[PDB]
RNA sequence: CGAAUUUGGGUAUAGGGGCGAAAGACUAAUCGAACCAUCUAGUAGCUGGUUCCUGCCGAAGUUUCCCUCAGGAUAGCAGAAGCUCGUAUCAGUUUUAUGAGGUAAAGCGAAUGAUUAGAGGUUCCGGGGUCGAAAUGACCUUGACCUAUUCUCAAACUUUAAAUAUGUAAGAAGUCCUUGUUACUUAAUUGAACGUGGACAUUUGAAUGAAGAGCUUUUAGUGGGCCAUUUUUGGUAAGCAGAACUGGCGAUGCGGGAUGAACCGAACGUAGAGUUAAGGUGCCGGAAUACACGCUCAUCAGACACCACAAAAGGUGUUAGUU
RNA sequence: UGAUUUCUGCCCAGUGCUCUGAAUGUCAAAGUGAAGAAAUUCAACCAAGCGCGGGUAAACGGCGGGAGUAACUAUGACUC
RNA sequence: AAGACAUUGUCAGGUGGGGAGUUUGGCUGGGGCGGCACAUCUGUUAAACGAUAACGCAGAUGUCCUAAGGGGGGCUCAUGGAGAACAGAAAUCUCCAGUAGAACAAAAGGGUAAAAGCCCCCUUGAUUUUGAUUUUCAGUGUGAAUACAAACCAUGAAAGUGUGGCCUAUCGAUCCUUUAGUCCCUCGGAAUUUGAGGCUAGAGGUGCCAGAAAAGUUACCACAGGGAUAACUGGCUUGUGGCAGUCAAGCGUUCAUAGCGACAUUGCUUUUUGAUUCUUCGAUGUCGGCUCUUCCUAUCAUACCGAAGCAGAAUUCGGUAAG
RNA sequence: GGUUGCGGCCAUAUCUACCAGAAAGCACCGUUUCCCGUCCGAUCAACUGUAGUUAAGCUGGUAAGAGCCUGACCGAGUAGUGUAGUGGGUGACCAUACGCGAAACUCAGGUGCUGCAAUCU
RNA sequence: CGCGGGGUGGAGCAGCCCGGUAGCUCGUCGGGCUCAUAACCCGAAGGUCGUCGGUUCAAAUCCGGCCCCCGCAACCA
């Protein structure tokens, strides 16, 4: 008979770590999550209450509720031909903030700084990001760097 | 299993509304009374010709019944029922478990 | 007379015909499932805010 | 009596070793992996000749034993026993299942067909890849031709395509012959009973000095 | 073939009944339940058929439940009717930033399990031999056991660990001063949530595209699938059985593979011209008995994927290649 | 069952059939007493049956293993 | 003669295949036997998000626990070394080493070291109310439950912890019966009591586990269909059957391959039997024999040859060769 | 800079051996009247900091130390892998084209940093 | 009309973690016996552990054209 339990096929996924077993460091309990914060889900195998499902393992959501030792996270899950909004009551041990959102907020603050600078003098700030442009022309010297000619090597057993 | 004869639990008896001592007993199904509406209808349907008129179960699979404890509050004599998981053996008299004894 | 048991063939195509478009988001999401203590406090705070705003712009 | 290695040739299945789930497999037909003077030294036998595979296939334990016996017998007959050391470098760990069928009448009525067709072990094989060493013969340049011919006979016994390569390393070590020569004229190399011990630039100096005395005092 | 005989006529036995020296036999060519009419146009998830044209759109053999497995409901795919709204809250795509993974690989002088070989020291029980009448007074073995160790491995082993896939974010529902409200919270006008006042334009905060975003109702058919290339399970294997992603056939003609549902090209209104794709240019057959370099002579040559088969081994046949 | 001839061995444990009742057995309607305000409980060798007993196989039917044992060996008259 | 007994009528118990009606699961490499892949859980198939099949692999569940639930405190476990009279390989005591190699009810996988293990103390949060949420999912239900809220408690000095078992399995609709709960609502001409029916939560059960009330046989058989599916041929495959190669350890009285030839290995064959279910169930007449023709060669004989352990004579091996 | 109390990251912090430690900052103790707990003031509890050592817990330093971290144009653009072909090959598998890209090995370096408060020749 | 769970010898059995370096019951008129004698009984003991080739580091217990107990066919509808 087939087996599809709550923690089915979660052996290595919920495997704790290598040389990171045991108690958890208290930074995780010290972190503060407010409503609207984007957070990453990585289940902790040593904590068994508030554990997320293996589907939500590795997903990212928005905090919508805060409780004593937990946080309500909203995840859009693809069910068939649409995403449904699932609400999870996860614990702070399993939950973790989003460096991507932190970086975006830092970029927003910087962007505002450059716009203020432009309003100060207007030096064509170009707020937006640009992709990797093709490299322009350059002149490379040969003094001290005379080209060393290479040739394909003959085959040898090397055993 | 073994369950104590006395139990301190919540009593919603309009006077207690708080935890209180309860005498614990096993719930008995009670006698299936005649003159219930279902029994009257069954007797009317069975009377006459035609034979059996309703299903008779035969495919019994469970070897256990869910033990239900009736708790009588010592304060207001209010009764509360709570079911337990299926257990082949059940006991109300409490012979406490002895840990460091031989045999 | 055995038959095919299960397959995921054609399922993604059927989904993507008119499918995986994102769900629509709202300002002021539903306050259901949030802490009822916070709900009571937010109700009272909103009532007071409306009263104060009406007083400010009579 | 035994189904052909033609049927059990290619690496079709995942590795299926004897484990706590198999728990019932027969013993390999090849149990001995070193022949000749295995007590010899890397100083004694400098030259290494390898019989390697050019295919990605499986060699049965029976084929391994046949090739081993043939090569060892030819070497002993022509050059004597105390002239070579032959080591087979592949171990049969992949067990092979067989779904036994009935060769009788009424078989179509009392055979059940492909229902429950999972098989039980009846043999073992080693899964070799391209360039994997199958046989290694450590010997001298006066026995180079003899060991080449013995490995040719083992190749005849083996399935698939095999090459015979004159290794540029010193015997069974992993060092080229000039490098071993220089280390041995120096003192980073010192002989054990069969293989050789090497001196490390890192470690406990007093432990190296209570060992490796020649390199320091030479 | 003188009788348990054969037979006419008249009688009796009538359908779940009769009759049967017994065959389920006979009972008006009907018998393991006659015939006639009616209930009755009995029911059928099962066969067969289901009648004009054109135009536009256009599938499914999949999810869950069902005495469900030749069938239904349900969701999905499709049509129709539209509604609110003008360059939209978007995307089978990429980039930047940030997560998750334990598969490929790799590893086993790293854990677990498997496994080859030594050597060194073996004296905390074990075996025999030689010093041969005394114990930890000696050596060779098993090795109560460390290495410089060493050869191989793992779908239900692993420190490490890809590629492809995969979750988010890239702002106006945003960013900064007033904390205005609170019955929540704080030792505290401390925080939390919501908000009033103010500042931010043609780089409103990456690329590319957008064929108009978004939304509702209702309903058909379907719920036997099959076949490539990759991943992959059982099996000796199968034009076998079973899964994953994608693309196809079903439902689809067309050019090519002579022929073929799936392969290669390419998808289709009616015509004309030009150019090609795949495939080809000796003749069948439209197009070079082209051009250039070699190799091959078969008393079963070889001739273009899917594909319509061939191996180990061998041959101074011939050709070309370290010492 | 199937002339004549000669026989029809053992088994009533089981399933049947059959035969009087010992009665801490089971025991329906109707009847008899408690209680209740009235519809709503026990007692009766309870009747027959069932169960408990006795017969019956020319009723349906059934009719077993292992081992050790004898002066070549073999078997087992014998024994457990 | 018999007699208030027979008989007759009604009700009640028994007997009653003599007769009547009906039923006699599903999956399934055809059915049947077997098994449960039918409701579930662990690891792996499973191809590093999720999902993912087979009568795949290795297993497990329908239980058990007033503690094996809850809180607090203290200690560290499995092993190994050394030591102590009986006492020794194993009895109790004491040090040292000890990343867990122990234990945690069970099956497996995770998880846990001033603990989640062992011991000690208290205890019933395995309590009440109805919401929200995750998992299979249609985002339906059952099973578990993650986080709160309003109470009442337990424990601890306190922070806190506790809504059963460290987590992943350990289970059950309508109808009926039964019990608990402001004795609340109704018995409809007005009422008091008994009784009955209601509201909200449990239990009595459906293991085919979204839940029918259920024995066979048909060789006397019938119907609707099915090549969705077995018994022929044919088709793929060749395990198996048959035949043929390669290598050479040996056999051949010293003298490997005259003739054989172990261990191994490479094939061919559709004259065996399996595997499969593609065609045929609105029928392709089914074993054998007789008769008759043709074809294949893997040649038994006949023609011509080569090689022998060919002397001659029989023979053996092989070549052309199916006339 | 040493030390203590509370810590953050949780071995660059651990483990083996040895050497060093002024002054401050746990010590054997004097102790068991009281609080408290054990077979045992050994652990725990409690009162004196007084006669007294750097014992050495602790810290620091040293080992061609083990381990553990950090790198590399070392291994190695190798194993593997996405995409493509009417590519090779009987096949097994292999090469190429557009990309991504390991681990083990081999060298080299390092052997705790840091926050709050208090205190110290 | 196959192939196997084992052949020690006139009747049978290997400490199966594949270094078998010398095991158990039979004959034996030996011992005694109220039948000049019968049932009965401590002990000297033959097998390289089935004719032969390869594992052959020392080893003929593994593979092979010997019949058997058994399971599922004198093969075909």
């Amino acid at each position: 008979g087939k087996s599809h339990g709550y923690r089915s096929r979660t052996r290595y996924m919920f495997q704790r770590d290598f040389r990171k077993h045991g108690a958890v460091h208290l930074s995780t309990y010290l972190k503060v999550y407010k409503v609207g914060d984007i957070v990453d889900i990585k289940a902790n195998g040593s904590i068994q209450k508030g554990m997320p499902h293996k589907f939500y393992q590795g997903k990212t959501g928005v905090v919508y509720n805060v409780t004593k030792s937990s946080v309500g996270v909203i995840i859009n899950k693809m069910v068939g031909n649409r995403y449904l909004e699932k609400r999870l009551n996860l614990r702070v041990e399993h939950i973790k903030h989003s460096k991507c959102r932190q970086e975006f907020l830092e970029r927003v603050k910087a962007n505002a700084a450059k716009r203020a600078e432009a309003k100060a003098q207007g030096v064509a700030v170009q707020l937006k990001r640009q992709p990797a442009q093709p490299r322009e022309s350059r002149i490379v010297s040969t003094e001290g760097n005379v080209p060393q000619t290479l040739a394909p090597v003959p085959y040898e057993t090397f055993i | 299993v073994n369950v104590p004869k006395t139990r301190k639990t919540y009593c919603k008896g309009k006077t207690c509304r708080k935890h209180t001592q309860h005498k614990v007993t096993q719930y008995k199904a009670g006698k299936a009374s005649l003159f219930a509406q279902g029994k009257r209808r069954y007797d009317r349907k069975q009377s006459g010709f035609g034979g059996q008129t309703k299903p008779v179960f035969h495919k019994k699979a469970k070897t256990t019944k869910k033990v239900v404890l009736r708790l009588e509050c010592v304060k207001c004599k209010t009764r509360a029922q709570l079911t337990l998981k299926r257990c082949k053996h059940f006991e109300l008299g409490g012979e406490k478990k002895q840990k460091g004894q031989a045999l | 007379a055995k038959s095919k048991n299960h397959t995921a063939h054609n399922q993604t195509r059927k989904a993507h015909r008119n499918g995986i478009k994102k769900p629509k988001t709202y300002k002021y999401p539903s306050l259901k499932g949030v802490d009822p203590k916070f709900r009571r406090n937010h109700k009272h705070a909103l009532h007071g805010t409306a009263k104060a705003l009406a007083a400010a712009k009579k | 009596a035994r189904r052909p290695a033609r049927c059990y040739r290619y690496q079709k299945n995942k590795p299926y070793p004897k484990s706590r789930y198999n728990r019932a497999v027969p013993d390999s037909k090849i149990r001995i992996y070193d022949l000749g003077k295995k007590k010899a030294t890397v100083d004694e036998f400098p030259l290494c000749v390898h019989l390697v595979s050019n295919e990605l296939e499986q060699l049965s334990s029976e084929a391994l034993e046949a090739a081993r016996i043939c090569a060892n017998k030819y070497m002993t007959t022509v050059s004597g026993r105390d002239a070579f050391h032959l080591r087979v470098r592949v171990h049969p760990f992949h067990v092979l299942r067989i779904n036994k069928m009935l060769s009788c009448a009424g078989a179509d009525r009392l055979q059940q067909g492909m229902r429950g067709a999972w098989g039980k072990p009846h043999g073992l094989a080693a899964r070799v890849d391209i360039g994997q060493i199958i046989f290694s013969v450590r010997t001298k340049d006066s026995n180079k031709d003899v060991v080449v011919e013995g490995l040719r006979r083992a190749r005849y016994k083996f399935p698939g395509q095999q090459k015979i390569i004159l290794s540029k390393k010193w015997g069974f070590t992993n060092l080229d012959r000039p490098e071993y020569l220089k280390k041995r004229e120096a003192g980073e190399v010192k002989d054990d009973g069969a293989f050789v011990k090497f001196l490390s630039k890192k470690g406990s100096l007093e432990n190296n000095i209570r060992e490796f005395p020649e390199y320091f005092a030479a």
